[PDB]
Formats: C-alpha cells, sequence, structure tokens
C-alpha cells in the first residue's frame, strides 16, 4: 500500500549484509526477501535446540547494537535461567541525537528484523514479542504491521510454526515522544500501559521484566544479526571485521561531511577512515574540530584513529558520528545538547530532575552572555552533580558530552567566562 | 460526550490488538488526536472507561507524552527539529521559511487552524538535516520555494 513520505537517507555497505536490500531507499517486501533465500535462516534454526542457538549467538560475539555493547549470547543465557513465561523486546526507540541506523532496517528490509525477533524469541522460548517504535517513525509501524502480516500469510508466525510447535505472534506497540522510553525499563513500563519511567536495576529484564517476568530487551540492528549468524554459523560471522568485535556495524554519520548517511562496515574501521575514506571527508575540506558521538561523547580531531568497536579505547556508543569542524561554535553545540537532556529527563530522580534543567537554563544564559559570575560556578557545579542517585543512564550522562567539551576546548569555553 | 462510531470501532480494534487492554492507551490517544487534531480533554474519561484504568493515570500518560496536545487543535502539525544537527544544518532557515509563508512562529497555529509548528528533538534523519514532519509525513528542508510546493500538497 502507500506509505507517509521518509527522506531518502543515501546507504552504502563494503560488506552486503544489513544494507545488501536496504542500500536502495524503499520497502523491500516478503517476495524479494524470499529471493534473496530470506526466512532460510529460521527454518535452520528451528531444526537447532534453542540452547544451540543461544551458544551460536555467544560464540559470534554479537554485543549490542543499541549502545552499551553487551555481549547478546550472555544475555540470553541469564533469560533462560529463570522459570518461563518469558518475553522478546525489540527496542525500535531510536531517539539518540544523531542517530538514524536502525529506521533504514525497519523501514526497507523489515522481513529482517521479523526474522531476527521470530529466532531470538524461540532461543529463549518467547511466544510473545514486541516491536516498540518511537512515535516519530509512523511509516515505519505501518511498514512492520503490513510485513508482519506478510510473514503470517507465509506461516513464519502464529501457532507451530512450519510444523515446529513453536508459537510467536508480534505486537507493534508506539512510542509518544519521550527519549526516556527507549530505557529497556521505561520502554517495559510504556508496555504495560504506564508513564516510562525507568525501574531501579538489579533486577534487570532478563530476571523481571513485562507483568514481572524474564524478558530479552534487543536494539533493531542487534536483532537484525541474528538471521546471518545462523546462517552463515558463528565461525564464518567471526570472519567480518576483528574476531573480538565481529559483525557488521551500522554508522549513521551526519553534520559536516559530503556525504552523509548509514555506513555498513567493520568495527575494526576508524573513525577517521568513516568520515574520510567513506563519508567522503567534511564539507569545504574543513578540518575537523569534533565528533558527537550523539549525545554520550564528544572525541577531539586527536581521537580520530580510534577503532569503531566496543573495546575501552574505542568508539563505542552507538556508532554514531556527528561531525562538526573549525567555523563550529562548540559551547553553542554543548547549549542544544542540554537543550535535549532538559527535555527527556523523566524527574524520578531529584539530581536528573534539576540538573538537567539547570545544566541547560545556566548555559543559556552563558551563550547568551548573560551569565553573572554565581551561574558560572552554579553550571560547573550541576554539570558534576546530575549522576548521584540517578537509577538509569540518561541521569548518569546528562553531562558527560559538556564535561569532555570544557576539557578539551577550554579556549573556547574561555572566550566564553570573559 | 460519546466518540463517533468511527473512532471508537478504531479505539475497540486497539484495545483488541495486545493480550491486556491498558496496553492499547498510546494507540488510543494517537487515534482520538488523529481523528480531533489535538486530545479533546473530555475525550479522557470515556477512553479511561473503554481501557478499564482510572482517569488519573489517562490523565497522567497524556501529560508525560509530548506527541499529545491538549491545548491546540490544527488539522497539520509541522514538526521541526531543534536538536543538535538540524541547528548546525539550518533550522533557523526553515523557521524563517515557515514564517514567511506561514505567518506563524514555532509554538503557534495559524488562524484558520490548518497548521502548528511544533518544536521537537531529533526526528532520526540526521543526514537529511534539516528535518520537519508534516503530520506523519517527514521531509528535508531545501529551500523557501520547496517548502511552499510541500505545503501547497495540504489542504
Ligand atoms: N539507540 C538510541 O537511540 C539510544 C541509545 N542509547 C544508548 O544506551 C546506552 C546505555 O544503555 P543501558 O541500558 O543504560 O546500559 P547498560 O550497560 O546498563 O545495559 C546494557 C544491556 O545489558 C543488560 N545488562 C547489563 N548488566 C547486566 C547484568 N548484570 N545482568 C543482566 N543483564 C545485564 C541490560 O539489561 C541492558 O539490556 C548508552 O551507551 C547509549 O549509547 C541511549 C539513548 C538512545
Ligand atoms: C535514556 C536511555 C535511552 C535509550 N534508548 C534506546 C533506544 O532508543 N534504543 C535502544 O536500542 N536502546 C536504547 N537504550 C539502551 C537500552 O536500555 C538497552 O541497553 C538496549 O535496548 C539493549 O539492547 P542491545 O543489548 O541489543 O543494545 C537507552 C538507554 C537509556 C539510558
Ligand atoms: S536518571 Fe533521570 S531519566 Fe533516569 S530515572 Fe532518574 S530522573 Fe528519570
Ligand atoms: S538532529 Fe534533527 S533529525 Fe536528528
Ligand atoms: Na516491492
Ligand atoms: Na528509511
Amino acid at each position: 500500500r502507500s506509505y507517509p513520505a521518509i527522506p531518502r537517507i543515501y546507504a552504502e555497505t563494503t560488506l552486503n549484509m544489513l544494507l545488501k536490500r536496504a542500500k536502495k531507499p524503499r520497502v523491500h517486501s516478503i517476495d524479494e526477501y524470499l529471493k534473496d533465500g530470506g526466512y532460510q535462516a529460521l527454518e535452520k534454526a528451528l531444526n537447532m535446540s534453542p540452547e544451540e542457538i543461544i551458544d551460536w549467538v555467544d560464540k559470534s560475539t554479537l554485543r549490542g547494537r543499541g549502545g552499551a555493547g553487551f555481549p547478546t549470547g550472555k544475555k540470553w543465557k541469564f533469560a533462560v535461567q529463570n522459570p518461563g513465561p518469558r518475553y522478546f523486546i525489540c527496542n525500535a526507540d531510536e531517539m539518540e541525537p544523531g542517530t538514524f541506523k536502525d529506521r533504514i532496517i525497519i523501514e526497507r528490509d523489515p522481513h529482517l528484523l521479523i526474522e531476527g525477533i521470530i529466532i531470538s524469541s524461540y532461543a529463549i522460548g518467547a511466544n510473545e514479542a514486541y516491536i516498540y517504535i518511537r512515535g516519530e517513525y509512523p511509516a515505519g509501524y505501518y511498514i512492520l504491521r503490513d510485513a508482519i502480516e506478510e510473514a503470517k500469510k507465509k506461516g513464519f508466525l502464529g501457532k507451530n510454526i512450519l510444523g515446529s510447535g513453536f508459537d510467536l505472534e508480534i505486537y507493534v506497540a508506539r512510542g509518544a515522544g519521550a527519549y526516556i522510553c527507549g530505557e529497556e525499563t521505561a520502554l517495559i513500563e510504556s508496555l504495560e500501559g504506564k508513564r516510562g519511567h525507568p525501574r531501579l536495576k538489579p533486577p534487570y529484564p532478563v530476571q523481571k521484566g513485562l507483568w514481572g517476568k524474564p524478558t530479552v530487551v534487543n536494539n533493531v540492528e542487534t536483532i537484525a544479526n541474528v538471521p546471518f549468524i545462523i546462517s552463515m554459523g558463528w565461525e564464518e560471522y567471526r570472519y567480518i571485521g576483528p574476531s573480538d568485535y565481529a559483525g557488521p556495524k551500522l554508522f549513521p554519520v551526519s553534520g559536516k561531511v559530503k556525504k552523509p548517511g548509514v555506513y555498513e562496515l567493520p568495527m575494526n574501521t576508524t573513525l577517521r577512515e568513516v568520515i574520510f575514506k567513506y563519508a567522503g571527508g567534511t564539507l569545504g575540506n574543513k578540518k575537523v574540530k569534533a565528533v558527537f558521538s550523539g549525545a554520550l561523547d564528544c572525541f577531539s580531531s586527536e581521537e580520530l584513529d580510534i577503532p569503531m568497536d566496543y573495546s575501552p579505547l574505542g568508539f563505542g556508543g552507538t556508532g554514531t558520528v556527528i561531525v562538526l569542524t573549525e567555523e563550529d561554535d562548540i559551547v553553542e553545540a554543548a547549549l542544544k545538547i542540554a537543550e535535549f537532556y532538559e527535555h527527556e529527563t523523566c524527574g524520578q530522580c531529584t539530581p536528573c530532575r534539576v540538573g538537567c534543567y539547570e545544566q541547560a537554563n545556566l548555559l543559556e544564559k552563558i551563550y547568551k552572555g548573560e551569565a553573572t559570575e554565581q551561574d558560572w560556578e552554579g553550571f560547573d557545579f550541576v554539570n558534576r552533580n546530575i549522576q548521584p542517585t540517578s537509577i538509569c543512564g540518561l541521569g548518569a550522562v546528562a553531562g558527560r558530552l559538556i564535561r569532555q567539551t570544557l576539557e578539551k576546548f577550554p579556549e573556547e569555553w574561555e572566550k566564553y567566562r570573559k | 460526550f460519546e466518540f463517533p462510531e468511527e473512532l471508537k470501532t478504531k479505539l475497540q480494534e486497539h484495545i483488541n490488538y495486545f493480550p491486556k487492554k491498558r496496553q492499547a492507551i498510546l494507540l488510543c490517544l494517537h487515534e482520538i488526536q488523529n481523528y480531533y487534531g489535538y486530545i479533546p480533554p473530555e475525550s479522557l474519561k470515556p477512553l479511561a472507561d473503554m481501557l478499564e484504568l482510572p482517569l488519573n493515570h489517562v490523565e497522567g500518560v497524556v501529560a508525560f507524552y509530548d506527541m499529545f496536545d491538549r491545548e491546540d487543535k490544527a488539522k497539520y502539525r509541522i514538526r521541526v527539529c531543534v536538536s543538535i544537527v538540524c541547528h548546525l544544518m539550518g533550522t533557523n532557515k526553515l523557521l524563517k521559511a515557515l514564517e514567511n509563508i506561514l505567518g506563524i512562529k514555532p509554538g503557534e497555529v495559524t488562524p484558520d487552524g490548518k497548521f502548528k509548528i511544533v518544536p521537537v528533538q531529533c526526528l532520526g534523519a540526521c543526514s537529511e538535516a534539516p528535518v520537519f514532519m508534516v503530520n506523519d509525513d517527514e521531509y528535508k528542508f531545501e529551500s523557501e520555494v520547496q517548502l511552499n510546493e510541500i505545503l501547497s500538497r495540504y489542504t
């Protein structure tokens, strides 16, 4: 049928896996997916034990593509040591600034995600799976609902899938504008019909999740890897990129590059290579000043030779690369990051509620040259004191990127201090 | 207050979709905002009854989620990204073009109730910055002439 208008985000791949079809900016329906050998990995998976599938996903070195990079197999193993029923949740909230990697899988190759969900659900013994897609992805929502009907039609969903005795329904839930609803416990609260308030962890969802039951939450891009792991075997999958951080990775690249878009590359690719080898270098061939890893980290031009992997010295995060060049004001950019966290704190934790607000409100005064000496000292203090008593990652990192700009671009901040 | 049959039928479809009625709350509110061009406060008591939830639960949920608007009826929501990448690449040019064409700023509605500009955080299309939506449709802003063409399609 007809879907809402979607901008045609550029997509390029060196691996031809996640983006084999999604490199073309249009919906690939079940026939095209089947033509490329789609749903054969599901047929293979259903002739394996759930435990075998977990073992392959473990040995694959697949890490959470949501941004934390938690080992996916090890998450599943924690879930299955707890009695059922169990739930599988696909996190499609994708609301990090600069981050548009998951939507191109959803909107262009939805059956890659659906096949991943069915295999993962079977591996953990979940008969009920959810996609939680952000409200601002209405096309993604309608495309997934249509795709799910296609899968049902072909007998990949419903009861007794392909005579396996395995039952699965996939329910598509929509967000309604809250970044925090991407936090796995806030997501689950939203699925339960409530406000997106994160829960104290532990327990982690794999112990106590949806309706208090063992629940695996995985990112769109994580799940999209599962069909490849089963199809190729974990061994062949480990041939892709470095053996310790293996498999394809999507890199959404934006700001001051000639070729902004999503790049499928191995995680041994360096940040410099992403910008200059793949994204066509900078607009006007201007010097890179900084790279914002979404709203999480700020890397200086001295940090471009780092691997795009989940290693301690790696880029990590979502793989999100926002490029700022020599004429971009770092304090102006820090203000946009502060404004983001101000708008998105859920307010359960006091230092997060007041800290996100005050960090933005004071940094606006600093930017407009209306800050008192007290406001300056205030801004520094609140930036270092958003984290205390926080029960989720938003409070933990709301000051992180901005602190890194203060440390890495002091001369620029000092200009504002006068 | 009563839901017109064509809306009530859609609401019941959402309530029947998930295993538990209360899971349908955001799909129902999206559906109500789609029908009326906002969330009528009088709509919330009947929705609570259909979801078998307390009214205060439903009111709290409407308050929490930024896409829901209880204040202004608008046929078309022009959602304009004001986050880091769209700001770097020309949110201000988009807002200037929107003001030149429609005579309104963020948070305002045109006198005919046709268009409301809604400033939003990152819409997840940052490579196509600066980004805007017109209801469910999403676009890169190129220029005032191009924006005028796009807007002419919404009648
Ligand atoms: N994709 C997007 O649009 C967004 C992504 N993010 C990402 O979110 C990340 C932070 O996520 P969190 O869930 O707070 O990180 P985390 O590191 O606390 O947890 C990561 C995952 O591992 C699981 N896990 C961790 N320790 C565990 C344990 N002991 N036992 C069992 N399971 C365990 C968690 O349940 C979760 O599913 C950031 O790095 C950021 O990149 C944040 C906002 C938006
Ligand atoms: C404030 C906040 C927002 C988050 N938003 C998302 C999101 O939109 N998508 C996502 O997959 N993970 C998001 N996460 C991370 C999830 O909590 C979780 O780690 C992830 O979905 C697990 O999947 P993965 O292991 O496959 O990465 C968010 C975390 C926090 C703290
Ligand atoms: S840290 Fe912030 S966003 Fe997270 S639960 Fe606490 S108040 Fe909410
Ligand atoms: S910053 Fe505007 S779409 Fe992401
Ligand atoms: Na097609
Ligand atoms: Na897309």
